[PDB]
């Protein structure tokens, strides 16, 4: 039946997307250091299929790791625009989540969500590299639960 | 006491210069560089098998905030507002009101995880060990609003991680 | 008003406005824009959706955290509509489709679904329901889109007597399928106007104008029961309109008269596609109807919003279509297309 | 020791710093207004704002001073003073391993000669004082905002400036742009009035006026 | 006491001269911003905004103040020239997303408790 | 004990329940109202009142450093039982 | 000599994991084939192994349960599937497993360790936990006038 065929196509495409999540080298602050430590041998992003890649044209997930300030927010929004779809935003740290320590400052965006649609909120100051890996795996399951071709079949 | 890190003049004996020319032509330190990486590939990798294998922690680890309670069942919090008055990020909001029994307990105890800095200052300030930073750190959420913790959510965390948090405090209270 | 619906603040994101609303079909064109305005003033939006949640991602960052709430709903399920409209002051109906899918014809998305929305909204107890139709809505128009829209308007009026009915003429914007349609027609050789397109008069209205009109109608205490008609300020001849569209895009213009039945065949051929049907018979028809002037119906100016002429807001739409050659030319380089006087 | 908690006090350094303070006061009586050594052995020279270029140069070039490193250059804003802005120069002498402080005053609309000619490190520092406080430094190679965002309106570090500013940022889909809006916080900064109404230190007791 | 140091100009006329040449630079610039920054507002729609910005602080009379805003406007021109400001930074001058605010007392009373 | 409001919303220990004519309940549909079933108001009630045989008694909450600051309760009024202000445990003189 | 023993213990790898079928089960599920002493098991089904010979970090590990709380976890697993009592032992925060040293029991402690409830309709929605502050006048019902 057509539903089974589109189901299997959904599983294949979602598996590819979740098993080759290519992130972006967009570290901003101390939350980037853990972003490096999970790339360090101990946790090693590489075994999970995730390999760092600059040039947003060839990346899927943006881990906004660090404080997002007013002077940088236009750059972050523009760079998010460069990403071809599908795209995902993982927010690392309290600063990139809702403001963190400098939530009441004059030149800090009170949450990265106000600029891009954040897909996964990873809490911490900074989050432990295990916690960030957990957030990435949660995003992976999110991609696994996508129903693109199913919705197309029931257009 | 100081040392000259790069103050070495190379010897100009015929043997020395022959060795330098051999290293230049027949790449020698380059071969050493290859050999080092060969030696480490043959070595054991350091990666752990997350999530089936977890990196080591300590009983002092700071994670998800949680409200504890006495063994009787009554909450430890008495709304003294030390944690709210000491939080560097002003992430705690407390509203108190005398309960029906008479004990002073928070009618609202909200901790904003999206604004928290996980310093642990609240758990030091608490005179009754009511608010603690639990061992949990894998509590990422898909939406922002789920990170704005209420009193009920914090009490649920306290009731859930109580087995771990009681042991962690038991193994660390003597240092404090 | 309830104790939490009393307006508070200064109109910013974190301000209680009291416009708790449901926008059916928010995931597309004006459905996005309206939400933005609803998000801007600080109103709790109960945006329902049937598509993949990823497609609702651009819906997320226009409201303060906790304001926008997404729910799953199905057109042929009264329980879903009841769930989404149970706690809401206003229910805005923006459900539509330029084509007829296999599981949804024109009547389903313009009569049946609006009927269910209006009936369930009346049962729940909402105070305002803004239904959206087309200006050229007629029970005898050849295109099934406009005919279905007319019967849907009558049904919605019957079910919700005080429902505000807004009849926009033609929305042009960054994603409009009206200016981008003409611009994208460059791929298929020349632009094949029917009878050279010298008999059709179109009155396009800016998207921001329509969304602001919806917001004002919600805020206006007299929009209940009324039937507004949202049209642009000028009336363009279709050939002159395409001339302006291709001049602002600086693409070569190759007009080509085309017999009506041959264009119907072309529309069928494009309808065959099991994906986004670039052109349908309804589509090729509608671009040939003139915009029926309805002076009796109240307009945008009554709501207090001045229509923005297409010339000022045409560079936004067609700057993407320009090649690298005329990618930086200013807005005043191309002279406004001559307009037949209203 | 008899004082296991009280920080040890060095008096030889106090005598040396006092001697050098008198030395500098005698050398440049034109600008040196008042010199004082703190209890923790730090010497501060308060000069007239016209003595910014001369005095620094002396401290940079004299054989007995040899202060050849501008460690820090900052300003402190005290609204209750006439010339609220108070520019502070911190200098370090590597030959006599000694730190000196030269502090001058300036109001909102009075310029200060740029010390870029003397201390080329000041070039960026000056801009910061301009950006954070608004003190304009004349004869500067290039004065510009260094920390605030482009198009910022105001001087953040001024006391008469809210810590949350006046304008926040957002992304608007209608204009497809990162727009700026008037500030509106979800939770207002709870201003805590923590100050004991009992005098703390009898030593620093201001005489009544 | 009543007499204090000058910034750049030594009278109001020289300050007006500096204001005049700053307006010269801005007026000459504006179309270059419209083209280079890919703005969609009309050229005149930016020149009149330059005029309005100049007319905003047209009430000041202390010379030193006038030199101060001359330097500040020079800095903003400097940012605009070498693409240091961006499209969003320039567009902030035209407050677009801001809803229009009312001026009559009656609407303010209807909308909220503010002066 | 947690009970149900007429709308259907469970009331918390703080007596919080959104009104029927309140739009905020929209947040809870397709979700649940996170409440704590273990009510401290009830849980402290059935704890037995200790028959202390002295005029005053010291309570630390149990565990020394694990408990609350030690406070001394005066058990002199025969009409009431001395209750610690930190943990809520009651004490009573042996029938005086 | 060590080559032969090395080839041999690769067969103890398949023998320990209940034969070939269990060998591919653990290989495709937990991505490892290493064996270890069964330190314990929890009520949810996760099996908890330890091998002190492994270097610090992989001396203890979990094979997660196939099913927990009405959710198939045969293929998708996460770090929140660890019950609180065993999370201490797994993360090397103690050397006492719950089997030997069991955590103290109390009434308020849960009996079913819910995993991360994000995404599922059992999410957490923030809300005000306080009552109203200002009351209304509730005008009388008699027309009177
Ligand atoms: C001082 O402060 C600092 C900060 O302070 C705040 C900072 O923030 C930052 C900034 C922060 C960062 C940079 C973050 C940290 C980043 C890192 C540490 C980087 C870590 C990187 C890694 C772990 C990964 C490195 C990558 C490696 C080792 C290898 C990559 C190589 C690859 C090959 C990757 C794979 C990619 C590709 C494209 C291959 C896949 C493609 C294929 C297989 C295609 C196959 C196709 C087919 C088979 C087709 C077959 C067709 C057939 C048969 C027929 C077809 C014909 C038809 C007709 C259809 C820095 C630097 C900083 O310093
Ligand atoms: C070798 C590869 C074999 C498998 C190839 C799969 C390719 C999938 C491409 C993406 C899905 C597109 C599709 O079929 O329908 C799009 C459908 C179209 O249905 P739709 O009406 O939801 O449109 C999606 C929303 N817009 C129009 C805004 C993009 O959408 C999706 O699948 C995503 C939702
Ligand atoms: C152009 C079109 C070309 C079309 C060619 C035809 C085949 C294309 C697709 C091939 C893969 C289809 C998907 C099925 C397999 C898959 O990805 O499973 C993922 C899923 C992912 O499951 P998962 O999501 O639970 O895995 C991650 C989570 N943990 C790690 C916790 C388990 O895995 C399996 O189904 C297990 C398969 C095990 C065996 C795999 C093959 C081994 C032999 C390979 C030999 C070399 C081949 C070259
Ligand atoms: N020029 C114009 O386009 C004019 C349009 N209108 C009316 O405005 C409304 C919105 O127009 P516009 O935003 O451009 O349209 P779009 O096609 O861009 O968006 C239509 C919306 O309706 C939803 N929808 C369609 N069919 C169904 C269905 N069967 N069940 C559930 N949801 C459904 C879509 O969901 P999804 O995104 O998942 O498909 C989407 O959210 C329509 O009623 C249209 O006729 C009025 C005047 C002029
Ligand atoms: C928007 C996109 C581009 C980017 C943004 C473009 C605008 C940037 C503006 C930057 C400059 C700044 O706003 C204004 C300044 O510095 S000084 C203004 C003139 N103010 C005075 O000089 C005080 C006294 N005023 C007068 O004397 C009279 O106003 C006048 C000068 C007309 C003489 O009149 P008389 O002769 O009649
Ligand atoms: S959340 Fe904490 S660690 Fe992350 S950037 Fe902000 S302050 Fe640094
Ligand atoms: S640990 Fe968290 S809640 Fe406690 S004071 Fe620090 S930031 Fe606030
Ligand atoms: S410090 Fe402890 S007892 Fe005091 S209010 Fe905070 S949680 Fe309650
Ligand atoms: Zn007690």
């Amino acid at each position: 039946r057509g539903e089974y065929v589109v189901a299997k196509l959904d599983d294949l495409v979602n598996w590819a997307r979740r098993s080759s999540l290519w992130p972006m080298t967009f570290g901003l602050a101390c939350c980037a250091v853990e972003m490096m430590h999970m790339a360090a041998p101990r946790y090693d992003m590489d075994r999970f299929g995730v390999v760092f890649r600059a040039s947003p044209r060839q990346s899927d997930v943006m881990i906004v790791a660090g404080t997002l300030t007013n002077k940088m927010a236009p750059a972050l929004r523009k760079v998010y625009d460069q990403m071809p779809e599908p795209r995902y935003v993982v927010s690392m740290g309290s600063c990139a989540n809702g403001g963190g320590y400098y939530h009441y400052s004059y030149s800090v965006v009170r949450g990265c969500d106000r600029i891009v649609p954040v897909d996964i909120y990873v809490p911490g100051c900074p989050p432990t590299a295990e916690a960030l890996l957990y957030g990435i795996l949660q995003l992976q399951r999110k991609i696994k639960r996508e129903k693109r071709l199913r919705i197309w079949y029931r257009r | 006491t100081y040392k000259f890190v790069n103050m070495r003049e190379p010897s100009m004996d015929m043997k020395s210069v022959t060795d330098r020319a051999a290293q230049t032509l027949l790449w020698t330190e380059l071969v050493r560089g290859l050999g080092m990486t060969l030696s480490y590939l043959f070595r054991e990798p350091a990666t752990i098998n997350y999530p089936f294998e977890k990196g080591p922690l300590s009983p002092r680890f700071r994670g998800e905030h949680a409200l504890r309670r006495y063994p009787s069942g009554e909450e430890r919090c008495i709304a003294c507002k030390l944690c709210e008055a000491v939080c560097p990020a002003q992430a705690i909001t407390i509203e108190a009101e005398p309960r029906a029994d008479g004990s002073r307990r928070t009618t609202r105890y909200d901790i904003d995880m999206t604004k928290c800095i996980y310093c642990g200052f609240c758990q030091e300030a608490c005179p009754v060990d009511a608010i603690v930073e639990g061992p949990n750190f894998e509590f990422s959420t898909e939406t922002h609003e789920e990170l704005l913790y209420n009193k009920e959510k914090l009490l649920n965390n306290g009731d859930k991680w109580e087995a771990e948090i009681a042991a962690n405090i038991q193994a660390d209270y003597l240092y404090r | 008003l309830h104790h939490a619906l009393i307006p508070h603040g200064k109109g910013g994101r974190s301000s209680v406005s009291g416009i708790v609303a449901t926008v059916f079909g928010a995931t597309g064109f004006l459905g996005r824009y309206v939400v933005n305005h609803l998000g801007r003033m600080g109103s709790q939006v109960i945006v329902p959706y049937r598509c993949e949640p990823y497609d609702t991602m651009h819906l997320r960052p226009m409201g303060d955290l906790g304001q926008i709430i997404f729910m799953e709903w199905n057109g042929k399920d009264k329980d879903s509509i009841r769930k989404v409209v149970e706690h809401s002051n206003v229910v805005i109906n923006l459900v539509g489709r330029e084509w007829e899918t296999k599981n949804f014809d024109f009547e389903d998305v313009f009569v049946k679904i609006p009927h269910a929305i209006a009936q369930v909204s009346k049962e729940a107890g909402v105070e305002k329901l803004i239904h959206i139709s087309h200006l050229n809505a007629d029970i005898k128009s050849p295109s099934r889109y406009l005919r279905s829209k007319a019967v849907g308007e009558k049904e919605v009026r019957a079910a919700f007597p005080e429902a505000t009915i807004i009849k926009p003429s033609d929305i042009f914007g960054r994603e409009d399928r009206f200016l981008n349609y003409f611009a994208s027609m460059r791929w298929f050789g020349g632009v094949p106007l029917i009878s050279l397109g010298k008999e059709t008069v179109k009155q396009p209205v800016y998207i921001v104008d329509v969304s602001k009109g919806i917001i004002n109608a919600i805020k206006d205490p007299d929009a209940k029961g009324k039937t507004f008609a949202f049209v642009g300020p000028n009336r363009y001849l279709l050939f002159d309109l395409v001339q302006y569209i291709f001049a602002v895009a600086y693409r070569p213009f190759l007009p080509y008269p085309l017999p009506h039945f041959a264009y119907r065949w072309v529309g069928r051929l494009f309808e065959v596609s099991p994906f986004e049907p670039w052109t349908t018979r309804d589509k090729v028809e509608r671009v040939h109807m003139s915009d029926m002037t309805l002076p009796h119906l109240p307009g945008l100016e009554d709501l207090g919003i001045q229509a923005t002429p297409l010339e000022l807001k045409a560079i936004e739409v067609l700057r993407r279509h320009r090649t690298y050659r005329w990618l930086t030319s200013e807005m005043e380089d191309v002279k406004p297309a001559k307009t037949v006087n209203i | 020791d008899t004082r296991p908690t009280i920080r040890p006090r060095n008096d030889v350094v106090h005598k040396q710093l006092s001697a050098f303070g008198q030395y500098v006061a005698e050398i440049l009586p034109k600008y040196v207004q008042q010199v004082q050594v703190s209890c923790f052995n730090e010497l501060e020279i308060f000069i007239h704002p016209d003595g910014v270029i001369p005095v620094l140069t002396f401290l940079r070039d004299h054989t007995n001073a040899q202060f050849k490193s501008l460690a820090d250059l900052t300003a402190v804003d005290v609204p209750t003073r006439q010339n609220r802005f108070e520019i502070v120069y911190n200098l370090l002498s590597l030959r006599f391993n000694s730190q000196i402080r030269v502090k001058t005053y300036t109001d909102e609309l009075t310029p200060i000669e740029s010390s870029v000619t003397v201390y080329k490190a000041a070039n960026w520092y000056e801009r910061e004082i301009w950006d954070m406080f608004g003190v304009f430094f004349a004869n500067h190679p290039d004065l510009r905002r260094i920390l605030t965002g482009y198009g910022f309106e105001g001087h953040p570090f001024r006391k008469d400036f809210p810590l949350s500013g006046y304008v926040e940022l957002r992304y608007d889909d209608e204009v497809k742009r990162v727009v700026a809006e008037p500030v509106e916080l979800a939770q207002e900064f709870r201003k805590f009035d923590l100050n004991s109404p009992w005098e703390a230190f009898p030593a620093y007791r201001q005489p009544p006026e | 006491g009543t007499s204090v140091k000058p910034i750049f100009s030594r009278d109001m006329n020289e300050a007006k001269r500096r204001v005049r040449e700053l307006y010269r630079a801005w007026y000459r610039e504006v179309p270059n911003t419209v083209h280079l920054f890919q703005l969609d507002i009309s050229v005149k729609q930016g020149r009149d905004k330059v005029r309005e910005m100049f007319m905003k602080n047209a009430h000041v009379t202390d010379p030193r103040v006038v030199d101060l805003l001359v330097i500040k406007g020079k800095m903003e021109l400097e940012e605009t020239i070498n693409v240091w400001k961006q499209r969003t930074h320039i567009m902030r001058f035209f407050h677009e997303t801001e809803a229009p605010r009312p001026t009559d007392f009656l609407s303010k009373f209807y909308v909220g408790h503010d002066p | 004990g947690v009970r149900t409001s007429p709308t259907g919303e469970k009331v918390t220990h703080t007596g919080q329940a959104y009104d029927d004519g309140d739009y905020r309940r929209v947040r809870f549909s397709d979700r649940q109202k996170e409440v704590n079933e273990n009510f401290a108001i009830d849980l402290i009630a059935e704890q037995p009142v200790s028959e202390v045989g002295s005029r005053v008694i010291s309570c630390d909450g149990g565990g020394g450093a694990l408990g609350h600051p030690r406070v001394y309760i005066n058990l002199d009024k025969e009409t009431k039982t001395g209750t610690c202000g930190y943990c809520g445990l009651q004490f009573r003189q042996p029938h005086h | 000599m060590e080559l032969v023993q090395v080839l041999r213990r690769g067969l103890q790898q398949v023998s320990g994991h209940g034969g070939l079928r269990g060998y591919l089960r653990v290989l495709f599920r937990a991505n490892d084939v290493r064996v270890g002493t069964l330190v314990g098991e929890d009520k949810y089904g996760n099996k908890y192994y330890e091998d002190n010979k492994q270097f610090f970090g992989r001396h203890r590990w979990v094979i997660y349960t196939t099913e927990m709380n009405g959710r198939d976890t045969f293929w998708d697993v996460d770090g929140s599937m660890v019950p609180p009592e065993w999370h201490r032992w797994l993360h090397c925060m103690t050397d006492d497993p719950p089997t030997t040293k069991p955590p103290t029991a109390r009434k308020y402690i849960w009996t079913n360790h819910k995993f991360n409830v994000s995404g599922t309709p059992q999410q957490y929605v923030p809300y005000s936990t306080t009552r109203k502050k200002i009351q209304e006048w509730v005008p009388p019902s008699t027309p009177y006038k």
